[PDB]
């Protein structure tokens, strides 16, 4: 009778410290040789306008 | 500490590598590393 | 029927050291066959008042 | 008992000295990995090696190893543990 | 301090993502916390002795 039911009384506090060690680890920036293109052409058939 | 299956065995080699560095001798069909199991000299043990 | 959050009455500290609540004896019981079916009469009569 | 008595039988002090091994280390390895997992709640002293120990009801908690187990330790430690079995078995199977 | 201390420190480009002095208010600005600074206070910093 003590065992069908699913304990979730007790929170894991050893697993909740040890995730956040590893959200440090994150890395946002990027650290790269030449920018990203940011305007591309399309040629019209046309040598003077794209 | 942490749960992970790729950095568990760079740890679990590396026991087995420095026992070897030791001189010595361990076989992974006898050396167990489990947490719900507990085994001392005889005596055994399964969650708790 | 909804049973309330199991951690209002119970908080853990460090490892096993828990807070005790009052009525333990109380809150872990079992209703038997007959008694679920008055508490089946005391909504009945909340949900229709007069 | 009679599958393992047959397996022990032409030749008993050396298989069933191999077959030690893997039969104690299957115990030893039944529960662990499922995912609920009950145990027996104990409290003692602070110190790892305290044997003033009390002990208190059952409980079933999550496994919070459920996916370790899928690693290059234990699927190598099974697959070797597997292997001293075949070759006891296959022993018995050429002598007897 | 081992990292600022090669003799490459001269020329060198220091990427920090999280500032150390931890403004306190952000962390008891959350409603009713007052457990959950506690279990964490227990086992961040409670030492195990005989």
């Amino acid at each position: 009778t003590a065992t069908r039911e699913v304990d979730f009384t007790v929170p894991d506090v050893q697993k909740i410290l040890d995730d956040i060690k590893a959200l440090a680890a994150e890395q946002v920036y990027k650290i790269v040789k030449v920018p990203s293109i940011s305007f591309r052409h399309i040629v019209m058939q046309s040598r003077d306008r794209v | 500490h942490t749960t992970d299956t790729k950095v568990f065995d760079k740890v679990a080699a590396s026991i087995f590598d420095t026992v070897a560095k030791c001189g010595h001798e361990a076989s992974p069909s006898k050396t167990m590393m489990t947490p719900y199991s507990v085994e001392k000299t005889q005596t055994h043990a399964k969650q708790g | 029927y909804i049973a309330p959050n199991p951690r209002i009455s119970s908080i853990t500290l460090t490892q096993r050291i828990t807070t005790t609540g009052p009525f333990a004896i109380l809150t872990g019981s079992t209703p038997t066959a007959q008694q679920l079916n008055d508490v089946r009469k005391i909504y009945l009569a909340l949900m229709f008042p007069g | 008992l009679r599958e393992f008595f047959i397996l022990c039988l032409p030749h008993p002090k050396k298989i069933n000295n191999v077959l030690r091994a893997p039969y104690s280390w299957f115990v030893k390895m039944w529960g662990v990995g499922a995912d609920p997992i009950v145990v027996l709640q104990s409290t003692a002293g602070d110190d790892r090696n305290s044997k003033d120990v009390f002990y208190d009801k059952f409980r079933t908690e999550p496994n919070r190893y459920k996916a370790l187990f899928r690693s290059s330790f234990y699927n190598e430690s099974r697959r070797m543990n597997e292997e001293k079995i075949l070759e006891a078995v296959k022993y018995s199977q050429k002598l007897g | 301090q081992e990292v600022l201390t090669d003799f490459r420190r001269q020329d060198t480009i220091w990427v920090l993502a999280l500032q150390l002095p931890v403004n306190p208010q952000v962390v008891w600005d959350v409603p009713r916390s007052s457990i959950a600074n506690l279990i964490m206070n227990i086992a961040t910093c409670l030492p195990t002795g005989e």
